[PDB]
């Protein structure tokens, strides 16, 4: 909570930017983990079908 | 809001000649101001061409009566064709009595001041620029908007306006770089750059800054205490041939 | 007078404060998608 | 609930206001209405139809002034007052006579999430459901008439108040095109504007929820022009320089002869200077002058001849305000343009003829493309105002 309205608006802008950046980083790391899991599944399924 | 009436001078005159004999016709005291300063046309250096002389006085006793307040500000050169001009604000008998007294004294005759697009835009450049006590120039910016009133049949397009937020003004000058004339290189070309209209060719009615000045061709309006020096200098060159 | 100069300074400060809010809300409206 | 009004109720409308309504109508149409008026509700005249049409014909023979016949129909034939049906007739006939005096606003109908709903109005069923939905609250009387030269179905709705005769309010007009999700309605902001428009949405749906969304916020007059602007037509979404595609006259049929195909003949063109020579300026050749004047008309009218003096555009508009946003050096530069006048795009055309505005650098939106819509522009894409 802040008193001056300009500080309120600046903090709101910073909050929006921080939320977007955090969401993007989480998506990136989760996508990396997804890629690793998919690679493991494919490499096991290849031996299974062979 | 103070409206300024502009006016020119045919040949150079001397004004401090008889402040004692300028009062008995008017029946109250009038003071005198003698002042001259540097007006750097180029920051690197300045020749003798910027040598300017300025006079200033008033006709009043009552400081409470803010409405009945008028000032006559003089400034000009002595080596080019037109030596100087003059400006005043307010409507009263005091705005002309001295004016007749030098009507029949020096033989100089007056004429209304004409502004067109080649001059109107460049006035805001002198209005926004600031000077400190250490001779350091920094610019205080304002959200300028323009008024356009094109003459046409059927009145198909009778008035349209262009507004620029001056944070975008900040984003334009910085893109061009450090410039002493922001409206030469950041603003006026950019309107032609995007929309393709020539500001200067089109009939311009008014250039309005955000609460600092009010520029129109008929008369200049400013809410400041007194007009600055760069404004008068650029007006002088503009009315020069 | 001194009072007039103080009033002029107050007016300038008030104008700057008014313009700051407009600039901040313009930035915010820029950030919004709609 | 017998709160509905029949076609025989006589409201206590002032004699002066109805006097001014008959003022604007021509003489030849007053004769037509009077004959039809007596055949439906009769009148105070002590005679038959043949006797009435005889004396009325004689007023034409003598060149009788319209003030006499207007006073005759107000103080002799119907001294007591004017019927609601008669008021509706005079209103619709004034609508036909002077279509430029009435303004309209567009509105869109949506079903589900974002699927547009094309309206199919039954002239009968749309009446009784609206009457039932409106009479439960207020006295309601409606009248429908079809445009003589347009496919729209203009509906006028008037509401009465009890404050004993009923007091008439300002009528509300809603125009329904044949098959188009866009519905044009009049401008009103009263208790009756939100009661009539809301009732129409429930009535016309009859099976699923239908909501109304205002397409624009600036009304446009000339109901003829709004149909071309937003109604079902080829000219919608292809205005401005692209008006040549709306009327496919530049392309011949495949079965047509191939010598008249413009491939053999070609086109006459002039070279445009990509280097900026417009700022600095010699008398132009008359042929060069003609070609220069042709370039201006191509980018504002769409063709050398013009789809439509010469500066009048296809659809005149009053106020359009654009907003241009561009990204320079990782920051946004905003320029706001507001225009006002009678024909905005017609006015810009004349200024380009006087060499005030370069014709090469004007953008599409300034030339008339997607006209009557004002909104933000980014990355070369136009976004309408929300």
């Amino acid at each position: 909570r802040e008193s001056s309205k300009a500080a309120i608006l600046a903090c709101a802008a910073e909050y929006i930017q921080k939320l977007k950046e955090t969401d993007e980083a989480n998506i990136e790391k989760w996508t990396l983990q997804k890629l690793l899991s998919e690679q493991n599944a494919s490499q096991l399924a290849s031996a299974n079908e062979k | 809001p103070y409206t300024w009436k502009f006016l020119g001078i045919s040949k150079q005159l001397s004004l401090e000649n008889g402040i004692a004999k300028l009062n008995q016709l008017l029946n109250l005291e009038v003071d005198l101001d003698i002042q001259t300063i540097r007006v750097p046309s180029d920051p690197d250096g300045g020749t003798a061409a910027d040598e300017y002389i300025r006079y200033e006085m008033r006709l009043d006793i009552s400081n409470l009566d803010e409405g009945t307040y008028s000032k006559f500000i003089f400034l000009g050169n002595s080596k080019m064709e037109v030596p100087m001009f003059l400006c005043y604000c307010g409507t009263d008998n005091r705005n002309e009595v001295v004016l007749q007294w030098l009507k029949a004294e020096y033989g100089v005759i007056m004429w209304p001041i004409k502004f067109e697009q080649k001059t109107m835009i460049k006035l805001a450049d002198a209005s926004i620029v600031h000077v400190t006590k250490e001779n350091i120039e920094q610019i205080t910016w304002f959200s300028s908007k323009l008024y356009f009133e094109p003459e046409t049949q059927d009145k198909n397009l009778r008035q349209f306006s262009i507004e620029i937020p001056r944070e975008s003004c900040e984003g334009l000058a910085l893109g061009y770089g450090n410039t002493m004339h922001p409206y030469n290189d950041a603003i006026v070309p950019y309107i032609y750059n995007e929309t393709g209209m020539a500001v200067e060719r089109l009939p311009l009615t008014s250039v309005i800054l955000a609460g600092h000045t009010k520029i129109m061709r008929e008369s200049i309006v400013t809410s400041t205490r007194s007009l600055r020096n760069r404004v008068l200098a650029v007006v002088l060159q503009s009315i020069q041939f | 007078e001194w009072k007039k100069q103080r009033k002029d300074s107050h007016k300038e400060v008030e104008r700057r404060r008014r313009e700051n809010i407009n600039t901040a809300i313009n930035v915010l409206s820029d950030l919004l998608p709609v | 609930n017998e709160l509905r009004l029949e076609d025989n109720y006589v409201p206590t409308s002032d004699t002066l206001v109805v006097f001014k309504q008959l003022m604007k109508l021509p003489v030849t149409v007053l004769y037509d209405l009077t004959l039809s008026w007596f055949a439906k509700f009769g009148g105070s005249f002590d005679g038959d139809i043949y006797l009435l049409t005889e004396t009325l014909d004689l007023l034409i023979e003598k060149g009788v002034r319209r003030n006499v016949i207007v006073n005759r129909i107000l103080y002799v034939y119907w001294p007591d007052g004017l019927n609601v049906f008669q008021l509706a007739e005079i209103d619709c006939h004034l609508m036909i006579s002077k279509p430029e005096k009435f303004k309209w606003l567009p509105s869109k109908a949506l079903r589900g999430d974002g699927k547009p709903y094309v309206v199919k109005l039954q002239p009968a069923k749309f009446i009784e459901n609206l009457q039932t939905d409106l009479a439960k609250i207020y006295h309601c009387h409606v009248y429908m008439f079809k445009h003589p030269s347009l496919p729209v179905l203009i509906t006028r709705i008037q509401l009465f108040d009890s404050n004993k005769p009923l007091i008439s309010r300002r009528p509300y007009y809603v125009a329904f095109p044949l098959n188009s999700p866009i519905i044009f309605h009049s401008v009103d902001k009263d208790i009756y504007a939100r009661l009539v428009l809301q009732s129409i949405s429930r009535t016309i749906s009859e099976r699923e929820t239908i909501i109304f969304k205002p397409v624009q916020k600036i009304p446009v007059k000339s109901i003829h022009n709004i149909m071309t602007l937003l109604g079902p037509s080829r000219f919608a979404e292809s205005m401005g320089p692209w008006e040549c595609y709306a009327s496919a006259n530049f392309e011949r049929s495949p079965l047509h002869d191939y010598k008249k195909h413009q491939g053999l003949t070609g086109k006459k063109v002039m070279v445009r200077e990509f280097d900026d020579s417009f700022l600095n300026d010699g008398k132009e050749e008359p042929e060069i002058r003609r070609l220069r004047l042709e370039k201006n008309m191509i980018k504002f009218k769409g063709s050398a001849n013009g789809v439509m003096s010469r500066y009048s555009s296809l659809v005149p508009i009053e106020k359009v305000g654009f907003t241009l946003k561009n990204e320079i050096n990782s920051r946004i530069i905003t320029i706001k343009l507001k225009f006002n006048g009678n024909d905005i795009f017609g006015g810009l055309h004349e200024l380009c003829d006087k060499n005030l505005i370069n014709i090469d650098k004007v953008p599409g939106w300034l030339a008339g493309e997607n006209g009557s819509f004002s909104g933000t522009i980014m990355n070369g894409d136009f976004q309408r105002e929300q």
